[PDB]
């Protein structure tokens, strides 16, 4: 908290805390998803919140738990692709390493 | 962080419309963008640029702006 | 299992960072380390790209495989898996040079004590051995073509910490590291780099002649 | 003699000590001390490269540093830092350089000279200082061996791992500034043929007014190929 | 036979790429003579300063 | 495929020859041998 | 320790032969 304060937050405010959480809580519905600070403020007991319309946060997850199966990766987890897309960026950049890609593999549902 | 590639200008390079300053000691500039098509975005810039204006507090953003620059700046080597 | 899928994951850890990486570490090793790291190469199914090209050499050590891109790649990625160092470069000439000392030591026949050879040998792009002043001409040419990239002209003195606490922590930090295996460590290190840059080269380099004689230099420019 | 033998003359009497020493004691003795000395000044000139590379005001790690072939401002701003490190290690007296150097990273086999990274040229009176970024970053990634085997025969987060790596650019840039300080010494055309055979650093470096006394960093050890 | 003869055969060595030797025999080997005068010059600044 | 059986045995009964019978043959045998021999051995 | 080389039986010697020298006669 001290660090966000710090790096955006110029005053002391007596329930600072309070004061991020709720600054967020203002945004935490109407794009459906954690606000990071919630995240880092908390291994698994992964957290949520809800609407009264059934639907959760993390993914847009439906009231049950993460589907076991739900699609396939062979375009995204082979390795070929990966390299090319890698390849790709650090061409156009002009760096030679500290980039990282990673599959977009976190997809319960859409 | 390398990608915030420190561009090197000499003079600094002049800027217009609202400046925030993210990292004074690093040189980590927040300006206001809008592509033609209206779609307002804000690029994080990183060398020598000065503005034509006082530089806005970072605290007057849409907390969606907050909420990604707090996840992108803040290093997560903790946990 | 009747295999000790450990102790030889580690014989070959050991021997493919022997050869490829050429890191500082160097022990002697038996053909007990060959075969076990074989047998662990042909076991592991990810595997058998390595497997086969080892294999190929025996019969013709003198080239170049070829291959596709996409075979590449999954060599690079099965050798990285293995190696556990993703951050390093391995790219070509790492194959290359494993590949020129397997050919070697396979055919190479059993010795009671050693060979101790350098590996600049089996080099490709097939050129003729060149020379140290055409190639420093040649290239020269290319660097001296354009492009500074910064112009620093009045010169600052060479900056220096004035806090001496800042350097008695240092001095505690550092005294416990042994100076001896540090040198050994910077020299070998060195010495293989310029091995390495040296055999890509496609060039004959002296064996115990420049790196010596320059040592010899060194030696006795200060002593006598 | 490998004994000396030392008498006490007393006065009017025939009584007297005949002891006889060694020379090896005090010969090991002189051996640990300077020994001993040679390690304080070499982790000595450790810390102190150590500590201006620290107010260079660079954030990250050194080898870190040297993989970001996309900015080579900083790249340039070590090795200059280097260089004049040397240069004061010789000549006390003298920092700076009154010259400028354009500083160039190469990022090709093309530009790579075969075995000396630091190439060190000068055009229309202007010092250029070439480089090889990935034979830095070759020989600082080869996972220096750690292990205690001293084969010597005849707070902070600074691993030896790290330290080592620091050692080697010191000892890379001090072979630069050697063909540098030819090249300065003499014609170009001795710096040519010296490129080539690095055996003509024995014109003065020897101590003398010019070339004064100093470790180098490399006289600490004795080291040779085992070749036949 | 058998045993003794792939015993024999595996204990021996295959190849190394060579090292670098450090020797640094009798260290300095008397490379350095000094005498009391010049010694005890910059000894004798050193102590005469204070304490 | 990945494996000449034949000649992995042909090469695997020439060394076993050679070192049980301490072979007068001045054929010296490469190291690809013994393991080529290695890998038949335990593949059967 | 200083690693200097003294006088190897001159300066101690000939201070002990002065010494007793001049004891003598």
């Amino acid at each position: 908290i001290k660090q966000a304060q710090s790096l955006l937050g110029i005053p002391d405010y007596s329930q600072t805390v309070v004061d991020f959480v709720k600054m967020f809580q203002k945004i935490i519905f109407p794009y459906q998803l954690v606000p990071n600070v919630i995240i880092k403020l908390n291994l698994f007991c992964k957290n949520d919140s809800i609407a009264i319309s059934s639907s959760g946060i993390v993914p847009i997850n439906m009231p049950d738990f993460s589907p076991p199966n739900t699609f396939d990766y062979s375009d995204y987890a082979n390795r070929t692709n990966i390299n090319f897309v890698t390849q790709r960026v650090l061409t156009d950049g002009g760096f030679s390493s500290g980039i990282t890609v990673t599959p977009v593999k976190y997809n319960y549902y859409l | 962080p390398n990608l915030l590639v420190y561009r090197q200008s000499s003079p600094p390079v002049r800027l217009t419309g609202d400046v925030y300053v993210v990292d004074k000691n690093e040189k980590v500039f927040l300006v206001k963008h809008v592509f033609s098509n209206t779609v307002p975005a804000y690029l994080l810039i990183r060398g020598d640029y000065e503005s034509s204006s006082d530089l806005k507090s970072l605290r007057d953003l849409n907390p969606w702006v907050q909420n990604t620059l707090l996840k992108l700046l803040i290093p997560d080597s903790v946990q | 299992e009747l295999i000790n899928m450990r102790r030889y994951r580690n014989a070959a850890r050991k021997l493919i960072h022997h050869y490829s990486l050429n890191s500082t570490s160097s022990t002697e090793y038996k053909i007990s380390d060959v075969v076990m790291t074989m047998i662990f190469l042909l076991r592991s199914e990810k595997y058998h790209s390595l497997f086969k090209l080892l294999e190929t050499t025996f019969d013709d050590y003198t080239c170049r495989p070829q291959m596709t891109q996409v075979q590449t790649d999954t060599l690079l990625d099965a050798v990285r898996s293995l190696l556990e160092m993703p951050s390093t470069t391995i790219d070509l000439t790492t194959v290359d040079i494993m590949r020129s000392s397997f050919a070697r030591c396979f055919n190479s026949p059993i010795m009671r004590y050693a060979k101790i050879v350098l590996l600049q040998n089996v080099a490709l792009q097939r050129d003729k051995r060149t020379t140290l002043e055409e190639l420093l001409i040649e290239r020269g040419e290319k660097i001296q073509m354009l492009q500074p990239q910064q112009y620093i002209n009045s010169g600052t003195e060479i900056p220096f910490c004035d806090d001496a606490e800042f350097l008695n922590r240092l001095l505690k930090h550092i005294d416990p590291y042994p100076l001896s295996r540090m040198y050994y460590n910077a020299a070998n290190t060195m010495f293989y780099t310029t091995m390495e840059n040296y055999a890509v080269s496609n060039c004959k380099f002296n064996i115990e002649d420049y790196n010596n004689i320059f040592k010899v230099m060194e030696n006795i420019r200060k002593h006598s | 003699c490998n004994k000396v033998r030392t008498v006490t003359e007393i006065v009017n009497s025939d009584e007297k000590i005949q002891k006889t020493y060694e020379l090896a004691e005090f010969d090991l003795k002189n051996l640990s001390s300077l020994e001993s000395y040679e390690t304080l000044k070499i982790k000595l000139a450790l810390s102190k490269y150590m500590a201006m590379l620290s107010t260079l005001e660079m954030t990250q790690p050194l080898l870190e540093i040297f993989r970001n072939k996309a900015d080579t401002r900083q790249i340039a701003a070590v090795v200059f830092s280097t260089l004049a490190f040397i240069h004061n290690r010789f000549h006390p007296l003298v920092t700076n350089f009154t010259n400028k150097m354009e500083f160039v990273v190469t990022e090709t086999n093309d530009t790579s000279i075969p075995g000396e990274p630091i190439l060190f040229t000068e055009n229309e009176g202007v010092l250029l200082c070439s480089v090889d970024r990935p034979s830095i970053v070759k020989m600082l990634s080869r996972e220096f061996d750690t292990e205690a085997l001293v084969n010597f025969e005849n707070d902070f987060s600074i691993t030896e791992v790290e330290a080592t790596q620091y050692l080697t650019l010191l000892l890379t840039v001090e072979h630069a500034y050697l063909h540098y300080y030819i090249f300065k010494n003499y014609g170009v055309f001795e710096y040519c043929k010296s490129l080539t055979d690095h055996s003509l650093f024995t014109n003065k470096l020897r101590s003398t007014m010019s070339t004064k006394t100093s470790n180098l960093l490399l006289s600490k050890f004795k080291f040779t190929i085992e070749d036949f």
